[PDB]
């Protein structure tokens, strides 16, 4: 698939789109309704628990193939110690191995050594054969970016804005 | 309805910085995975968390641990709002401090033991009045965030300048203490607290919504089991998670004419005082043993104060009575009858899954080498309850310690926390298993 | 010291042909994955058969199921002999038939439905005189091998002609019907089947070397739980097992009979076990004849009871005979009967949970051919509650179902019969009526 | 990397001359005190094992692979033709069965024919080229059947065949090999 690769930057931002957001006292109050809704739950739970059910290869492979059909696309964003992210489009089947190279490619200087890792706690991406689905990088995810000591510039100039970038997402995941 | 109010539920990890939420809720939310979300508790005090996908949880649900309830004021089943946090400055400089009674009997560079590794590229958002746990050195340090730049929130980047300079801090009233009993410090009852949750849960914490649907609440309840699988430790992590306050009673004490009706009477007085409250029995067969034949005697005066101040508890006055009791035969059966004691929970001998749950919890703090396999450990204490594994622990631990030795009232943390415990010093205390420093406190 | 010398163990593999070693065993015996191996015990029966390696096997241990080691003529705990067999040539034709009381209502092409699948490219090592077992149509069918050429053993190979035309055959005396209940008829029972076996095995199976060991045997066990979690079923099976003889006293049955002739009927049924020894003597519903009564002034000890205890306490280890109780608790009889030397053991054989019922569901649907949508893992989650009985039932239900769903007489076409496929819509059916006919069907 | 050591063999090559292993004793089929200590040892012990219902640890799978591995790092296989002439050659646990089926091709008179590689008893056909030797279980030593769609009698290498040797020869050197050598 192609990528679509995006560069957005937070001081590009241009909206303080509908702040005021004030939320009513009630808001915060439970209703009979939160009430019953939090016992049913725990009866379902106190069932489950008595009971010991097996979890089946059956269920086991229908959860694997309805994520893998609901979520077919997948968004990465890798963020950069600068505060640069850069944004493309995969799919899940593909691997971690897959993220660097679209990494590396649209480095400054693409024989500069660099690690990808989740947060928090600090996570390293070390297995570059585990794909996107098996590092749970999907449907939407957000990587950062070390190195032990970077963007092409032309890139750079082409950056748009974060809320710029969301929409490009909403609109690829339909 | 409306999608950002949520419902707080248990989290399954551990991490400060996160919460999780269902995939169709993070869907809904146009939410990518690892970002930042600001919430809000019905105290209005705010919180920036990192939001990770929960594959169990239902879409009105947040997960979070203690520590960020304890931020956002919030329980079990309060709500709360979520809004997008994208808008998140990485932090020019911070100021953190420990809390007074985390750190008693430390000395030395608690920025290298704690805060450097705990923050170092881990990009952690913080927000000023926090409070937050690092583990380390057989012990957790709680710290509070005393300032932020900018404010009032802040990414903790590679870039912030970590300041930690100043006194130990005070403790404070409505500042609730990580170190307060919850259900994260139970292991192996995963089905026994599921079972105690639905009969006391709702009306411990909602009491006017509770009577309002109709049901009747639990009068009192009977944990029973061998001694030390965490009868006192179950009833007070529910007390200390609804908010519900807790009064404990020592059977045996009180059985050692005259007073002892007073103190039970005060008890319960006390309890209805600051209710919604739980009262606690512990070994109630002390006072009301199983009575053989005793066919024209009388009542023992004991028992029926009991029995009054037990009939006499409406539900109109929010307390649920729980006791303690190796076997539930050992009780006169005129407190297991309806009204009473009629509802009973096995907190029984702990499986292995449920060992090694237990080992994980105790073992919290150490530093274990590669070699331990609390596996192994589990496999290997079979018959041994709560009460025995933490012991082992703690055997473990001195054990260590007696290898490296120091002495005094107080330790370097750098020194402490160079402490591992390894392979060998778990088959110490388990050759020693059989069922000092001021400066440690262990479990 | 003698590292050819094998003592018999129960399977994991439940293929007719396979027998299994520990991997130290076969290096020392330098066996390949597949190899044929020539096996005999005391009867100095022979057969044939391939070798796997197991991963749970002691190095003296060999894992061989029921058909083999009936073939054998032996039961676990027995010697058996190891040699290499690579000699075994491809056989040019064999000669099966089925065994009588295995095909009553069946017709047909007996070679389409059963042989064919069995014997399709699994090359395997036969021996004339072997039974064997083939599940297919809702029935296990038990088939000898009549004739090899060449004899006595060969492999059956593509191009074996298979013969099997002529009458079904006469059971022998001395051959066990694989009907017969054994430890592989039972599910979600491992715990207890292991302290029962750990208690009587050696005893009713070698008594005199056990006496060399000194430590005394159970007089009496009280199994309990629910109806049909399996009791009747366990202490059959460790008869079978054993090679003990089994005697089954029903309780409400027993008392039913006039005052006199209970006791007569409890004197005859010891008796009966002390002639035919070792023996189990198993009593059903044990608190129909000995209930746990209130005190009561003046009260005298049931006639039966006093007779009970008499028979008990009476039979000393010579004897080899050991009682077996089902009852649902154990405070359900009287204590006199539960002291010391009497049933002093017992052992809970209670509800199956989830992993149980799936391994007795299992058992009661290995002769049906379930489709693909069959999922017994679900069936077993939506059976909370059910004992083994109940799931039986279920499966019996089930196939039903399948059957009214496509065809009345007392004859089915073999054919026919194997084209039926039990569905999860038949399972689901089933459920519906779960609340814990034609004559050539025979369900479990 | 490895050497297959490629031989070939047929049953029809063995002597037949020699005299049968001697008949056992009576005693031997007879059981001692000692057999049933062993035994109620071993339902000891399984009852201990199934109440006190231990964990399979992680550190305990993993060991066990890793002994497994270096107790057995040469592996025999043996592929068995439906004219009853095998194939022999020796292999690493780690390769795979495509390796196999390569091996098997590289020796074939029609490189070309199409094959299927199974074990039995029931047939279990081996689909997965990309399955290691280890975790299919050939190994430490196994046997592999060989099929045909089309079963045109040709299959081995003709010159192969004319240096087919015992299946006895052939056993020592298994046993050669594997004692390292
Ligand atoms: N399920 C458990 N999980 C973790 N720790 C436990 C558990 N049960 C017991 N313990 C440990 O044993 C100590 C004593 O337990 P306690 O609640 O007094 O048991 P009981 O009331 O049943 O005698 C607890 O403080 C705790 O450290
Ligand atoms: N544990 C089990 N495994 C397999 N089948 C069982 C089991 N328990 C019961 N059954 C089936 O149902 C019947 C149960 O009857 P029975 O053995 O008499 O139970 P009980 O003796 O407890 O009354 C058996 O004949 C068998 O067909
Ligand atoms: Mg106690
Ligand atoms: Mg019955």
């Amino acid at each position: 698939v192609d990528r679509e690769p995006v560069v957005c930057h937070p001081d590009l931002e241009e909206r303080l789109q509908a702040w005021p957001a004030e939320l009513p006292d009630e808001f915060f109050e439970l209703t009979v309704d939160d009430v019953r809704r939090r016992l049913a739950q725990l009866k379902s739970e106190r069932k489950r628990l008595e009971e010991a059910p097996l979890v089946t290869k059956a269920f086991r492979e229908a959860q694997i193939k309805e994520k893998l059909e609901r979520y077919p696309k997948v968004a990465l964003r890798v963020l950069f110690p600068d505060r640069y992210v850069l944004q493309g489009f995969f799919r899940p089947s593909e691997t971690v191995g897959d993220l660097r190279d679209f990494v590396r490619s649209h480095l400054g200087n693409p024989e500069l050594s660099f690690y990808l890792f989740i947060t928090p706690p600090k996570t390293v991406l070390d297995d570059h054969t585990q794909t996107l689905f098996q590092a749970n990088l999907f449907p939407a995810a957000l990587v950062h970016l070390g190195a032990e000591e970077y963007l092409e510039p032309g890139l750079l100039e082409h950056a748009i804005s974060p809320s710029a970038a969301d929409v490009l997402v909403a609109r690829y995941m339909s | 309805n409306r999608p950002n109010r949520l419902i707080v539920d248990e989290a399954i990890n551990e991490d400060n910085s996160v919460v999780s939420l269902s995939q169709p809720k993070m869907d809904e939310l146009q939410l990518f995975r690892g970002d930042t979300v600001l919430l809000k508790g019905k105290k209005r005090r705010e919180a920036v968390c990192i939001v990770l996908s929960d594959d169990t949880c239902s879409d009105e649900k947040i997960r979070m641990n203690r520590v960020v309830r304890n931020n956002l004021r919030v329980r079990l089943g309060d709500v709360i709002s979520i809004q997008p946090c994208p808008d998140v400055k990485y932090g020019k400089r911070i100021h953190v401090l420990p809390i007074d009674d985390t750190v008693e009997g430390i000395t030395g560079n608690l920025f290298e033991v704690y805060l450097k590794p705990y923050f170092l590229e881990a990009y952690r958002p913080i927000r000023k009045g926090d409070i937050f746990l690092v583990r380390g050195g057989m012990r957790a340090v709680e710290f509070k965030v005393v300032e932020t730049d900018p404010s009032p929130y802040c990414i903790v980047a590679p870039d912030t300048v970590i300041h930690c300079e100043g006194e130990p801090i005070k403790r404070e009233d409505e500042e609730e203490s990580l170190n307060e009993v919850g259900y994260d410090d139970i292991g192996g009852c995963r089905k026994q607290l599921a079972q105690i949750k639905e009969m006391v849960e709702l009306p411990l914490r909602h009491p006017a919504l509770f009577k309002a649907i109709g049901v009747k609440p639990p009068r009192g309840i009977l944990l029973y089991g061998p001694p030390g699988t965490g009868k006192t430790l179950i009833a007070r992590a529910v007390a200390n998670e609804t908010g519900a306050f807790f009064f404990l009673i020592n059977g045996p004490e009180i059985m050692s004419a005259g007073e002892s009706e007073s103190n039970l009477r005060k008890a319960f007085e006390e309890a209805e005082k600051n209710a919604p409250a739980i009262i606690f029995i512990d070994e109630l067969d002390a006072i009301a043993p199983k009575r053989e034949k005793t066919h024209g005697e009388v009542e023992r005066r004991i028992v029926s104060q009991l029995l009054t101040l037990m009939d006499g508890l409406k539900q109109r006055a929010h307390v649920i009575v729980m006791a303690a009791t190796n076997r539930p035969n050992s009780i006169d059966p005129a407190l297991r009858r309806f009204g009473r004691f009629d509802r009973e929970v096995d907190i029984g001998i702990p499986d292995a899954t449920g060992r090694l749950e237990i080992l994980q919890i105790h073992t919290k703090n150490m530093k274990l080498a590669d070699d331990v396999d609390l596996e192994q450990v589990a496999n290997e204490t079979h018959g041994h309850v709560g009460a025995d594994l933490a012991a082992l622990c703690s055997e473990a631990a001195l054990q260590a310690i007696r290898k490296k030795m120091l002495e005094d009232e107080t330790i370097d943390a750098e020194v402490m926390n160079s402490l591992a415990v390894t392979m060998d010093d778990f088959r110490w205390a388990l050759s020693q298993s059989n069922p000092q420093v001021t400066w440690e406190d262990i479990g």
